[PDB]
Order: C-alpha cells, then sequence, then structure tokens
C-alpha cells in the first residue's frame, strides 16, 4: 500500500459492465458517478491503483477518511470521481509461516496528499536526537509488515483494493463506454443513428 | 480523565505463570505508553518492561527477558503483562505506570505532544508465589 | 537509447521550387458524386513557393548532412521523392525537449510507430541498418532518435510489417487543428527525374488523432545506409494558408480538379 | 544498563528542617532523563521532579531538584509531616528504565 502501482489507461473503451461483473465483488463504492452510468461517459485519462491491505483497513480506502493507510500510505481527495473495488485474497496473499512482503507506512511527519505516493524508507525521528541512519530508540523503522495467515480473521486477511480514478481535461478524450448497436431495419421510415449520425 | 486500572491480585504456585491486565481510559489508547514497574516487599522499584501499541514492538529489562511477555489490545483499551516460571522472589505489586508517553515525549517535530502530567500510575496488582 | 555524436554537422542550402497544382486533398470524409463543392480551408495555394531540399542517406566522408528544423504554422504539405524508403519518420512540437511534449512519427520497416511523449530529441536523430550478406537483405540495426522518453501522452503502433529496402512520389498533409493531429498521405509512381511532376492527385485520409498538443516546429528524419566503403531523395515542404477552393468530385467520388480562388480573376470567375 | 545509587538509606529528620537526598548515575546522563518520586506505604509511586529540576503540577514549591552528569539532588526547603515516606530516583533515557533502591525519610 505505501507503494500502491498505478497505471495509466487511455485510447480505448472502457467495457465497464462485463468489468464489474468478473468476479465476486466484497466492496463496490463509487463516488460521483453511478456505476452504470460509466458506460456512457468518456473521459480524458484512467488510473489503476492497486494495492494489497488488511480488511479493516479497508474503510480507510474513501474519500475524507483518516487513519494509518489513509493518511501515511494512500489518500483519498474529500471529492473523489471514481470508484473503488476490494476482495479478500486470503487465499492468494496469505502463507502458513506468514506473508510478510506486503508492508505498510507506520511513522510519517505530515499526512499524504491525495494520490501522493511515499516510498521512503528513512528511519523515522521519534525524538531530539538525530537517527543519522540508526533505528534504535525514538528511531524506527518507518515501514510495518502485514504477515497474512490464512488462519487470521478477515479483518487481518489480506484485501487486494483497486482504485479507477477518471481524469477529465480540457482535452480530446481517450476513454469511453460501449456502443450499443440495433439490428438493421430497410424500406421502413424509421429514426435511425449511424455512428452518432442521427 | 486519564486512569490505569490493573486486575485483581493474583496467587500462583512457583513454575507456573501469571497474566496481569492494565485498563487505560482517556486519549488514544494506539499510542499510550504502558509501562510494567514491579515492587517485592521491603524493596525498591523493578521496571520489567513496556509498549506503545501501534509499534507492536515491547521492550524488555534484560533481568526479565525470555519469562515476561508484553501485549497490548487495542480493541479493549488493555495492555497484559504475562510472566511465566515463576519463583518466590516474584511475590511483589505489579504497577502499570505510562507517563505522558512512557519513552517518546520529547517530540517537537511531526506534531505538538508537549504534555506532561504527573498522575499516571497505577495502583498495583500483589502476585503472591508460594507454595 | 542514447544518441550518437558527430563532430561534424552540415546542412545544404536550402532551394525553391514552384508548387504546381498539388496539395488538394479531402477536407471531409463526405462522398460527393458528379458535383462541384466550395470549401474554405487550410490548403497550399496554387503555384505557391516551396522549400526544397536535400536527403543523403550514404556517406562516403565523415560528414553528417543534418536535416533542418523548420516552422509548422497551420499545416505543411510535405512530399518525398525517392526509389527507395529513405525518408523514415518526423518529429513535431514547440521545444522539442523534454520541457514540453513533443511528437514522432516513424514508419519502419517493422510497423509505423507515432509516440506523444516529453522526448529529448538527438542532435542529429540516427537510422542505421546494414547489409546482411548472408541474408541478402538489408535489417535496421539502429535507432538513436531521442535520448529520453518520459511522461509518455500517447502511443500508436501499426500491425508489423515488411519494408522494402521509375520513382515513388509520395505526398503528405500534416494538420494540427482543434486538437486533432490529421495526416493525409498519396502514393503515387512518378518518372520525373528531377523536380516536382505537374498534375493532379488527390491525398487519402490517413488518420486523425486526438493528441491535442501545442506544435510549431518540425524536422524530417532519413535513413542511413551503413556501407563497407548518389540517389539522394528529394523532399519538398510547403504552407498552408486559409484559402477558398472548388472541388470538382466525380462519379466516383473521386476529386478530379481543383480551382483555387484567389489564383487569379478568371479562378475568382470560377 | 546504567544504575543508579542513592544517599543516606536513610535520613532522621523533623518537621521545618531542610531534606537533601543525592542519586548518582553509574555514568553520565542527560539531566532531561532524571526524575524523582515520592511513596507512600501502600500507595503508588507520585512524580515530584523530572528533567533533573522540572516540578509535576501540583507538586508543593518546597521540592526541588538540581543536578548533571552523574550527581543529581532532591532538596526538601521545609519538612512537612506529609512528606516523610520513601524517595526513589529515575534514569529514563534509555532501556532498562532504571531506578534507585530508595531513600527513606523519617521522623527523627
Ligand atoms: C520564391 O522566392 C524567391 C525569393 O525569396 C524567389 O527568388 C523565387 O523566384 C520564388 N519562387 C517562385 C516560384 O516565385
Ligand atoms: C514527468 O511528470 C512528473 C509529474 O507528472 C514530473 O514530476 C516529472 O518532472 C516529469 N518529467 C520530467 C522529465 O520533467
Ligand atoms: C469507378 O470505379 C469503378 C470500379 O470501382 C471503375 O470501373 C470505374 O471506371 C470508375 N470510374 C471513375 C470515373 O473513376
Amino acid at each position: 500500500v505505501y507503494a500502491w502501482n498505478r497505471k495509466r489507461i487511455s485510447n480505448c473503451v472502457a467495457d465497464y459492465s462485463v468489468l464489474y461483473n468478473s468476479a465476486s465483488f466484497s466492496t463496490f463504492k463509487c463516488y460521483g458517478v453511478s456505476p452504470t452510468k460509466l458506460n456512457d461517459l468518456c473521459f480524458t485519462n484512467v488510473y489503476a491503483d492497486s494495492f494489497v491491505i488488511r480488511g479493516d483497513e479497508v474503510r480507510q480506502i474513501a474519500p475524507g477518511q483518516t487513519g494509518n493507510i489513509a493518511d501515511y500510505n494512500y489518500k483519498l481527495p474529500d471529492d473523489f470521481t471514481g470508484c473503488v473495488i476490494a476482495w479478500n485474497s486470503n487465499n492468494l496473499d496469505s502463507k502458513v509461516g506468514g506473508n510478510y512482503n506486503y508492508l505498510y507506512r507506520l511513522f510519517r511527519k505530515s499526512n499524504l496528499k491525495p494520490f501522493e505516493r511515499d516510498i521512503s524508507t528513512e528511519i523515522y525521528q521519534a525524538g531530539s536526537t538525530p537517527c543519522n541512519g540508526v533505528k534504535g530508540f525514538n528511531c524506527y523503522f518507518p515501514l510495518q509488515s502485514y504477515g497474512f495467515q490464512p488462519t487470521y480473521g478477515v479483518g487481518y486477511q489480506p484485501y487486494r483494493v483497486v482504485v479507477l480514478s477518471f481524469e477529465l481535461l480540457h482535452a480530446p478524450a481517450t476513454v469511453c463506454g460501449p456502443k450499443k448497436s440495433t439490428n438493421l431495419v430497410k424500406n421502413k421510415c424509421v429514426n435511425f443513428n449511424f455512428n452518432g449520425l442521427t | 480523565e486519564v486512569q490505569l486500572v490493573e486486575s485483581g491480585a493474583e496467587v500462583k504456585k512457583p513454575g507456573s505463570s501469571v497474566k496481569v491486565s492494565c485498563k487505560a481510559s482517556g486519549g488514544t489508547f494506539s499510542s499510550y505508553a504502558i509501562n510494567w514497574v514491579r515492587q517485592a516487599p521491603g524493596q525498591g522499584l523493578e521496571w520489567m518492561g513496556g509498549i506503545i501499541p501501534i509499534f507492536r514492538t515491547p521492550h524488555y529489562a534484560q533481568k526479565f527477558q525470555g519469562r515476561v511477555t508484553i501485549t497490548a489490545d487495542e480493541s479493549t483499551g488493555t495492555a497484559y503483562m504475562e510472566l511465566s516460571s515463576l519463583r518466590s522472589e516474584d511475590t511483589a505489586v505489579y504497577y502499570c505506570a505510562s507517563p505522558s508517553c512512557g519513552g517518546d515525549c520529547p517530540q517537537y517535530l511531526k506534531s505538538s505532544k508537549l504534555d506532561w502530567y504527573f498522575d499516571l500510575w497505577g495502583r498495583g496488582t500483589l502476585v503472591t508465589v508460594s507454595s | 537509447s542514447q544518441c550518437v555524436n558527430f563532430t561534424t554537422r552540415t546542412q545544404l542550402p536550402p532551394a525553391y521550387t514552384n508548387s504546381f497544382t498539388r496539395g488538394v486533398y479531402y477536407p471531409d470524409k463526405v462522398f460527393r458524386s458528379s458535383v462541384l463543392h466550395s470549401t474554405q480551408d487550410l490548403f497550399l495555394p496554387f503555384f505557391s513557393n516551396v522549400t526544397w531540399f536535400h536527403a543523403i542517406h550514404v556517406s562516403g566522408g565523415t560528414k553528417r548532412f543534418a536535416n533542418p528544423v523548420l516552422p509548422f504554422n497551420d499545416g505543411v504539405y510535405f512530399a518525398s521523392t525517392e526509389k527507395s524508403n529513405i525518408i523514415r519518420g518526423w518529429i513535431f512540437g514547440t521545444t522539442l525537449d523534454s520541457k514540453t511534449q513533443s511528437l514522432l512519427i516513424v514508419n519502419n520497416a517493422t510497423n509505423v510507430v507515432i509516440k506523444v511523449c516529453e522526448f529529448q530529441f538527438c542532435n542529429d536523430p540516427f537510422l542505421g541498418v546494414y547489409y546482411h550478406k548472408n541474408n541478402k537483405s538489408w535489417m535496421e540495426s539502429e535507432f538513436r532518435v531521442y535520448s529520453s522518453a518520459n511522461n509518455c501522452t500517447f502511443e500508436y503502433v501499426s500491425q508489423p510489417f515488411l519494408m522494402d529496402l521509375f520513382k515513388n512520389l509520395r505526398e503528405f498533409v500534416f494538420k494540427n487543428i482543434d486538437g486533432y493531429f490529421k495526416i493525409y498521405s498519396k502514393h503515387t509512381p512518378i518518372n520525373l527525374v528531377r523536380g516536382l511532376p505537374q498534375g493532379f492527385s488527390a491525398l487519402e485520409p490517413l488518420v486523425d488523432l486526438p493528441i491535442g498538443i501545442n506544435i510549431t516546429r518540425f524536422q524530417t528524419l532519413h535513413i542511413s545506409y551503413l556501407t563497407p566503403g548518389a540517389g539522394a531523395a528529394a523532399y519538398y515542404v510547403g504552407y498552408l494558408q486559409p484559402r477558398t477552393f472548388l472541388l470538382k468530385y466525380n462519379e466516383n467520388g473521386t476529386i478530379t480538379d481543383a480551382v483555387d480562388c484567389a489564383l487569379d480573376p478568371l479562378s475568382e470567375t470560377k | 544498563v546504567i544504575w543508579m545509587t542513592q544517599s543516606p538509606g536513610t535520613l532522621s529528620l523533623s518537621p521545618g528542617e531542610r531534606a537533601t537526598l543525592s542519586c548518582r548515575a553509574s555514568q553520565s546522563v542527560s539531566s532531561t532523563y532524571l526524575a524523582w518520586y515520592q511513596q507512600k506505604p501502600g500507595q503508588a509511586p507520585r512524580l515530584l521532579i523530572y528533567g533533573a529540576s522540572s516540578r509535576a503540577t501540583g507538586i508543593p514549591d518546597r521540592f526541588s531538584g538540581s543536578g548533571s552528569g552523574t550527581d543529581f539532588t532532591l532538596t526538601i526547603s521545609r519538612l512537612e509531616p506529609e512528606d516523610f515516606a520513601v524517595y526513589y530516583c529515575q534514569h529514563y533515557g534509555s532501556s532498562p528504565l532504571t531506578f534507585g533502591q530508595g531513600t527513606r525519610l523519617e521522623i527523627k
């Protein structure tokens, strides 16, 4: 989550209906747009932000939220316009001996701004004396491990979260929803619409 | 109001274990510096260890290493101290104590945290170890 | 990739040519049959002063002949006459560096690549091919056009193909209007050896892209034929202007001929 | 480990007299990390002084702390009957946190 991945999507048709009916989603919250209306909208760019958190931390991924994940690992704007999808990955990201590869930022001087990524591993200075790259009293490593296990509770179980953000600028749009098309009618007075030409 | 409340008194046999609790109330429990201090009858004060729950990294005094386990439950606002392989010399009053921030008060950068009181020592739980 | 540095940089002086009656291109995707339509848009005015230069692809002999960066204005008519496909690509933008988003278009041996990114172009962008003696075919092995490519804003790759390595005249029209970069193309076999052929030809629409970037200058890119150790390509450039034109669509919809209203009073009457 | 040694072990004085208690660290410590406590029989310890000289809230003006490096003192300028107790110094600047063995203040 502290090094959450971001991918830019553009110049393609986004099929929202099939994307939303693929897997069983434990969490699906869209803000500023209904899930169905995206099939009708065009946007300049799309951003796919993927990471893994705890179940109890999933609530942190929403506009106007606070917490360790919200403040130090991944921050959303209060006016976020986009969707959030989250699903348990206990059968994927949990190990018998503990899956410690997933990490999260614990100590940070200031909270993250929206869509700001912090990958610093510098020893956090929790006291007046400097740490100088040395961890100890009042000097702690800023990142902490999750250690997911299959026998943990769903709150402690890993959850994969993807945030879809829709950037709409004053530039020619690149991503739109699926175009419908009805059957053809001949030799009859009809209200036709060919490729947007009505 | 900020207060510490220990569990009731315990009577144990040598070689067994004791687990005492300290409930903290007031403020944010996750950043609460909980320390354990014991006092044997007629003896001085001995610091055993402590924890700040958010870091999940307990500290122990070398005398108690491998016998003491300190944990915290953030959902109940409760710290626990477990002492194993008990001896008659472990007969003592066990206090919880958190002077403002334990060992992380002096922080004048990230935030304010310039609070320092003098009323954060639990009254104590008597553990008696006898055959 | 990493640019290759050339100690010697040189460029042939420009020359001038008469545009004759070329640069006519389909203003829209409309189909018209046996009808005259008057459209007001950016065209190369008839008999315009076209700035033309040479493109040397072989050195034989350590002088790097550099193509010159030229302004864009409202759109350009770029024609290239050659036997083998010497001309490979072009570069467009405002500063042509990482400071501003810049475009690179290329039609390599494999496929057509168009990328809008903050490219850092080489002083002499280099496209180098070598003759595979065993395979008896020239094979591209050197591509150093930009030193850097960051914050890529657009990319488009055509299907992979094979480019072959009596002349060919390839005419292109580049127009960036309303955030849309439109490329029109036309390919003809020309028997004239030198000078722009005189005749009429409609440049078919090729592609419209919503890259939406500001562009004011451009430069041409040529191939370099690596040899163990004379037919330099000829490319002409003209600048479009807002003119009124009368286009004559025939039965099939192919633009048979055009009239430039502002050229002469007879054309005004036409 | 830093050890703290108090002196005297017992001090017998009358109300109105001045008390002075000493605490010696086994090595030099920052004065920022030295505290003093009072403990009455059957009561938890009460903080009196922190940072070698800063008085805790609601502690009377008769209490003062001083010293630096290895050597620290607690002074009670005029003893009251409620001051007769055990006093502990503490070093809190690194783990393990250490207390002195205590000084018992008794009525003469
Ligand atoms: C183009 O301009 C140059 C001078 O700038 C002139 O010598 C030449 O004749 C012009 N070409 C035509 C076709 O008029
Ligand atoms: C690319 O964009 C990012 C932010 O969008 C910026 O920080 C970076 O400096 C840009 N790259 C260059 C070479 O300026
Ligand atoms: C139109 O096209 C047809 C075949 O597509 C051809 O036979 C005919 O000659 C063409 N006519 C003109 C005027 O181009």
